[PDB]
């Protein structure tokens, strides 16, 4: 099929096409949200904990930026479980009090079926309707969300890349929220900012991709930081071992007779079947499930149903699960072969145990460390290094520059690629600003059309 | 009859086999990937470490 | 006069010992020393008189 | 100089320098970006040892 | 003895392996009075049977 | 009701037909009517955490767990003090206790627990007017085993900064400030841990120790004999004798708890209140018999290492017939599910499993099984929902059948012709046919797995081209394989 | 405090002692502890004492 082939030359510019987005949406002014004290007051109230003195200043640099004529973006780069999705919530409940249809934003099915819950609980006093597409819904129900949506009766719209198809068109759009946006890519992270240009985009990470992370310590997003630990959330312990069954079986079996789940992340569909039925002879003991996105809805769905309701413990899981799934009675990942995977994705595996009161380890088996590559030692050597709460910004930190952030105009989040500096870009935009403003030239987007 | 030869052949046999050995370590990771029913056996085997 | 230096008087006190020797830390346990020293000198894979 | 080939000679003292020069310049940026004390002492530890 | 000491490759999966079959060195591309006149190796190509 | 309660030495009581999810309800009755506690003996500690989300459901005593230590047998891990400060507490309530339900799993049960007589010889009361000198009070926090510290955050630690003495007490979640004057206690404040300001004052407080084992000199001098009785010593800075004779302790040091004490750990059966009532689940003479026999394999595995060497397990666990003979001093009822025959002290209760109710969007109609069951049904119904939003994730699924469930807050307000919602996090549901309720929970919406996907029909397209597989093939006849392409067929070998 | 001039505390116990002296005491590592310990340093005064 000729793969060989490089293809064309860039079968498209984004340089213009990003720049014209940006300097659509700093022309314009956004919506400027009314806020309701004692009727929000009751939706804090709904909330059945106390927010952390620096949650609590997050959420209120979201309402005070909502509040405001200027059209809000914002990153909300706060380290795993600690409460980043509330301050979402909280957000959505000022833009929805004023009916403007939120849109949340998720990189997986697993990550819009949870929020889906998550919102649905949270929202269960208010005539706020929730609703989720995706393709775990079917053919029939689709359209009728759609048609739903373009009416203007879903009020928060939950759903995984299907909400950039061009198909998906709603009526009166006041707040998107993109969670976890270090897995979307440029493109689809302006597909929806495009169509309505003075959206407030708010966007929730724990470790952004390089490029949105010195976009926002350099002043063209702003930036709020959540270091500060919830409750009682511990560190979770880090070890970096050659695999080992003896290894395996031991920490499988203190996380069961301790009474939690495990997560054992093989990241192979073609052997995930053999791998968990080795290791179900390896430990008896455990019961052993299998969960990844390559097989049909109505059984991955009921499988991560039945791994809530604590009918087994052990779950031989893709990375489906490195985007936020939140399961607190899991509290022991084990890692196959964590040679490859970036620092990202190994921080955000590691994030998915903890969140609760127990203590949870992480267990990271490798092959023989002669057989490893050297970007694979500095990266655990690296993710090792840093086990200690908040730790989420400083491994971010690192990994931008370690890869460099990338083209700040064009694509390409991480990399060096010689990209243009910023004061090159803010004199392009201001005069493409100013050359907007007097002439009014028409979005291109609508040309599109 | 405590020192030995190592001739040509031997010594080019055991570079030849230490050169195999990272052969060997490649075709096994390329083998334990998944999806293997597009693959031939000059995919995952390569003549320059040998 | 060694069995009189010997610090140990069982099997499985040599096997830790010998474990210990080999590996500082790693703290022992029983098949972690046992099936380290049938490897060592009695696995066919790992110890080759040509 | 060259090798009349095109190709520098190593002149392993250039090494070294460059070596000296790479680990001082990451860790004035690690100081900059306020690096926590692990990876900082990580890197000071290298700078010793360049 | 090199094949048979390396092969058959088992992957750590566990569904395929390589095993070995013969071997065959090809003609050589030059012989030996132009090999020397070129400056270029006389050497045959292996070409194994996977 | 169905069934009296069991109030003597160790006569028991079986009661039968229990189905899924009944078990918590019965607890729940039991521990409304029994003037007394009920430690229910979970037989895996799962099961436990699952008991712990269903009973606190039905019923409104105190349902509690005992937190284990999270590690393993003889692990290397310490327990992380703050659940030691979860587990002191309550076996200090323990002696004392007069409504509700605690939870041991049996590898809990098994454990032995301190002496008592350090939980009320290292635990203190201290209330306004105490002539305590700053420098006793220091030293009586040091001998009972706190840390000395400057930002007392957590569990087991104090600061003290001239007359201005801090601690966070084991008792309470929060820390208090003393606020010293002339060798006299002037306030007792609670202050924040994220503020550092001053709350409210408490008249009296309770103070608890650090770990379960006592650390000061004299314990260790205790602990340096104990161990040369016991085991033998070698000189290495990584021994855990000359590892706790610097001052500092192992990882797992709770291991080595016997040590410390110069008396037997008691079964914990001693720290029972004079009138509790043991309840069953499962089967206890398989799960302690698995519990012995794993930390007696792991024992002999990890009995070795010289440095850091292991007590018996008899030293830190109840043997299996140890704890079934002290199983005899209390009374006990045994749920079990299954059909117990006929006697005294055996009751049955009729608790049918649910019918076939499931939804799916197959047929026209999905909710064909709930239409139909819901009308043919005498008793009330209800509904049993995990969450909020799944109330109403289930409010508009009952509204295709023309019902909408009243919200209940106890099983008992249930009318006779009723449909009801109640939250909680009970997993399947049951028939009572005694009073005829149905309890129907959200996993009995779903039903079995719908596994139909074995095979497609790939029979078709075959047509002559196929040949019905005559193997008359000649050599060099073209042959297509649909997964490969086309090939030229060479013949028949053999091959390893 | 009970710290002495020049004791060196493994990375344990410098938790150890920064929990429990946490005030203005200076432990620190490397060169620049090193250095300062030079540089805190009086030849003269030590030589007589010496
Ligand atoms: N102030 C708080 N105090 C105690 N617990 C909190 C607080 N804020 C949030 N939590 C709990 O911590 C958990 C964190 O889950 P959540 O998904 O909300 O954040 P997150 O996991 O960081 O986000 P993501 O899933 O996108 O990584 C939530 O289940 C919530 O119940
Ligand atoms: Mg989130």
């Amino acid at each position: 099929s000729r793969a060989r082939q490089k293809a064309a030359e860039k079968v498209r510019d984004v340089a213009a096409e990003l720049l014209d987005i940006y300097a659509q949406r700093a022309a314009k002014e956004g919506f400027a949200f009314k806020h309701d004290r004692e009727q929000y007051q009751l939706f804090c109230d709904s909330f059945p904990f106390e927010t952390t003195p620096d949650q609590a200043q997050a959420i209120n640099a979201v309402l005070s930026d909502m509040c405001q004529p200027l059209a809000m973006d914002r990153l909300v780069c706060g380290d795993v479980g600690f409460g980043k999705t509330e301050v979402a919530m909280r957000a959505a409940f000022l833009a929805v009090d004023n009916h403007k249809q939120v849109a949340v934003l998720v990189p997986t099915t697993l990550l819009a079926q949870q929020h889906y819950d998550n919102f649905r609980d949270r929202f269960a006093n208010w005539p706020v309707r929730i609703e989720m597409i995706s393709r775990f819904r079917s053919a029939k129900e689709q359209t009728q969300i759609l048609a739903e949506v373009a009416e203007g009766k879903i009020d928060i719209l939950i759903g995984t890349h299907k909400l950039l198809q061009s198909d998906v068109k709603f009526k009166d759009l006041g707040l998107l929220i993109v969670d976890e946006e270090h897995r979307f890519g440029v493109r689809h992270k302006e597909r929806i900012k495009a169509m309505r240009a003075n959206v407030d985009i708010l966007t929730l990470t724990a470790t952004p991709i390089p490029r949105t992370l010195n976009m926002a310590m350099s002043g063209m997003r702003d930036l709020s930081i959540i270091a500060t630990p919830p409750a009682r959330r511990l560190a979770v312990k880090t070890f970096v071992r050659e695999y080992d069954s003896m290894v395996v079986r031991e920490a499988i079996l203190r996380e069961i007779l301790r009474g939690g789940q495990v997560y054992y992340l093989y990241n192979d569909v073609e052997n995930i079947q053999k791998a968990a039925e080795r290791l179900a002879e390896l430990v008896p003991e455990a019961r052993i499930a299998i969960g990844h996105g390559q097989m049909r809805e109505r059984e991955l769905e009921r499988v991560m149903n039945d791994f809530h309701h604590q009918r087994f413990n052990v779950l031989v899981c893709t990375t489906i699960i490195e985007t936020g799934i939140d399961i607190p009675t899991a509290n022991t990942i084990i890692i196959e072969r964590a040679d490859h995977f970036g620092l990202a994705q190994l921080h955000q595996l590691r994030g998915r145990v903890g969140r609760s009161h127990h203590q949870a380890y992480a267990w990271l088996l490798t092959p023989h460390p002669k057989a490893m590559t050297t970007d694979a030692q500095k990266r655990l050597e690296a993710i090792a290094s840093l086990e200690d709460l908040g730790a989420g910004f400083a491994l971010a930190t690192h990994d931008l520059e370690i890869r460099g952030a990338g083209e700040l105009l064009g694509e390409e989040q991480s990399g060096s690629m010689e990209t243009i500096g910023f004061s090159l870009y803010m004199e392009l935009l201001e005069n493409a600003v100013d050359a907007l403003k007097a002439g009014r030239e028409p979005s291109l987007e609508d040309l599109t059309s | 009859g405590n020192r030995r030869i190592r001739s040509v052949g031997e010594m080019a046999e055991n570079q030849f086999r230490v050169g195999l050995v990272r052969v060997e370590r490649a075709v096994k990771e390329r083998l334990s990937l998944g999806d293997l029913d597009t693959l031939m056996p000059q995919d995952m085997i390569n003549a320059k470490p040998i | 006069e060694t069995l009189r230096v010997d610090p140990t008087n069982d099997r499985l006190s040599a096997l830790v010992e010998i474990y210990r020797m080999m590996r500082p830390g790693e703290p022992p346990t029983r098949e972690a020393a046992e099936s380290l020293f049938e490897n060592l000198f009695f696995s066919e894979d790992r110890y080759d008189l040509s | 100089v060259p090798l009349d080939g095109g190709r520098f000679a190593t002149s392993d003292l250039n090494d070294l320098y460059r070596r000296v020069i790479n680990r001082n310049n990451r860790l004035k940026r690690l100081l900059d970006l306020a690096a926590p004390d692990i990876i900082v002492r990580n890197e000071k530890r290298m700078l010793q040892e360049a | 003895a090199a094949f048979r000491s390396v092969f058959p490759i088992q992957s750590y999966s566990g569904n395929s392996e390589l095993q070995y079959v013969s071997y065959r060195l090809g003609e050589p591309v030059f012989d030996v009075q132009e090999c020397q006149i070129r400056g270029v190796t006389y050497s045959a190509p292996l070409r194994v049977k996977l | 009701y169905r069934y009296t309660l069991p109030v003597k030495a160790g006569e028991q009581r079986l009661l039968g037909e229990l189905t899924g999810a009944a078990c918590a309800t019965l607890v729940a009755e039991i521990a409304e009517r029994h003037a007394g506690p009920v430690v229910l003996i979970a037989p895996d500690m799962q099961n436990a955490l699952r008991l712990h989300d269903e009973i606190s459901q039905f019923t409104d005593q105190m349902v509690m767990n005992l937190a284990d230590w999270e590690t393993l047998p003889y692990d290397s891990f310490s327990p992380h003090q703050d659940i030691i400060s979860s587990r002191l507490s309550t076996l200090y309530q323990l002696p004392t206790m007069q409504r509700g339900v605690l939870i041991v799993p049996v590898n809990t049960l098994m454990q032995r627990v301190c002496p008592h007589s350090f939980l009320h010889g290292h635990a203190l009361v201290m209330k306004k007017g105490q002539r305590l000198s700053r420098d006793a009070l220091r030293t009586q926090l040091d001998s009972a085993g706190y840390r000395h510290v400057d930002q007392v955050m957590e569990h087991g630690e104090y600061a003290t900064r001239g007359a201005l003495l801090d601690l966070f007490p084991m008792g309470s979640e929060l820390p208090y400030r003393l606020d010293f004057f002339d060798d006299e206690i002037d306030s007792l404040r609670v202050f924040d841990v994220d503020s550092q300001r001053t709350l409210e004052e408490v008249e009296a407080i309770n103070l608890l120790p650090a770990h379960e084992f006592p650390t000061d000199k004299a314990a260790i001098e205790l602990f340096r004999s104990q161990w040369r009785d016991t085991f033998e010593v070698k000189r290495d800075p990584e021994h855990i004798y000359q590892q706790v004779s610097k001052g500092t302790l192992p990882a797992g040091i709770e291991y080595w708890q016997p040590l410390f004490f110069s008396e037997p750990l008691p079964p914990l059966f001693s720290y029972f209140p004079a009138n509790t009532l043991l309840v069953n689940t499962g089967d206890l003479e398989t799960s302690a018999e698995r519990f012995q026999a794993d930390t007696l394999a792991r024992f002999e595995n990890r009995g070795v290492d010289p440095m850091r060497p292991l007590l018996p397990p008899q030293s830190l666990w109840l043997r299996v017939d140890e704890l079934f003979s002290e199983l005899k001093n209390w009374p006990r009822v045994q749920l079990k599910t299954e059909h117990l025959p006929t006697k005294a002290a055996n009751a049955n209760l009729g608790f049918q499993k649910l019918p076939d109710l499931a939804v799916q969007a197959q047929q026209k109609a999905p909710l064909d099984a709930l239409r139909k069951f819901l009308e043919t049904f005498d008793g009330p119904v209800v509904f049993s929902v995990e969450s909020e939003g799944r109330r109403e994730a289930l409010g508009e699924l009952l509204a295709r059948i023309k019902i909408a469930p009243q919200r209940i807050m106890r099983l008992d307000e249930a009318s006779d012709r009723g449909r009801y919602l109640m939250i909680g996090a009970a997993e399947h549901g049951f028939v009572d046919t005694v009073r005829n309720l149905a309890l129907i929970c959200e996993s009995d919406l779903l039903g079995e797995r719908v596994a139909r996907r074995r095979q497609d029909s790939r029979r078709t397209i075959n047509p002559d081209t196929l040949i019905r597989n005559l193997a008359e093939l000649h050599i060099g006849q073209p042959v297509v394989h649909l997964e490969h392409g086309v090939g030229r067929y060479a013949g028949m070998t053999t091959l390893e | 405090t009970n710290l002495e001039r020049q004791q060196i505390l493994t990375e344990e116990q410098y938790l150890d002692a920064l929990e429990e002296f946490g005030d203005e005491f200076d432990a620190k590592m490397g060169a620049e502890a090193i250095q300062a310990l030079l540089k805190s340093m009086d030849l003269e005064q030590e030589c007589e004492q010496l």
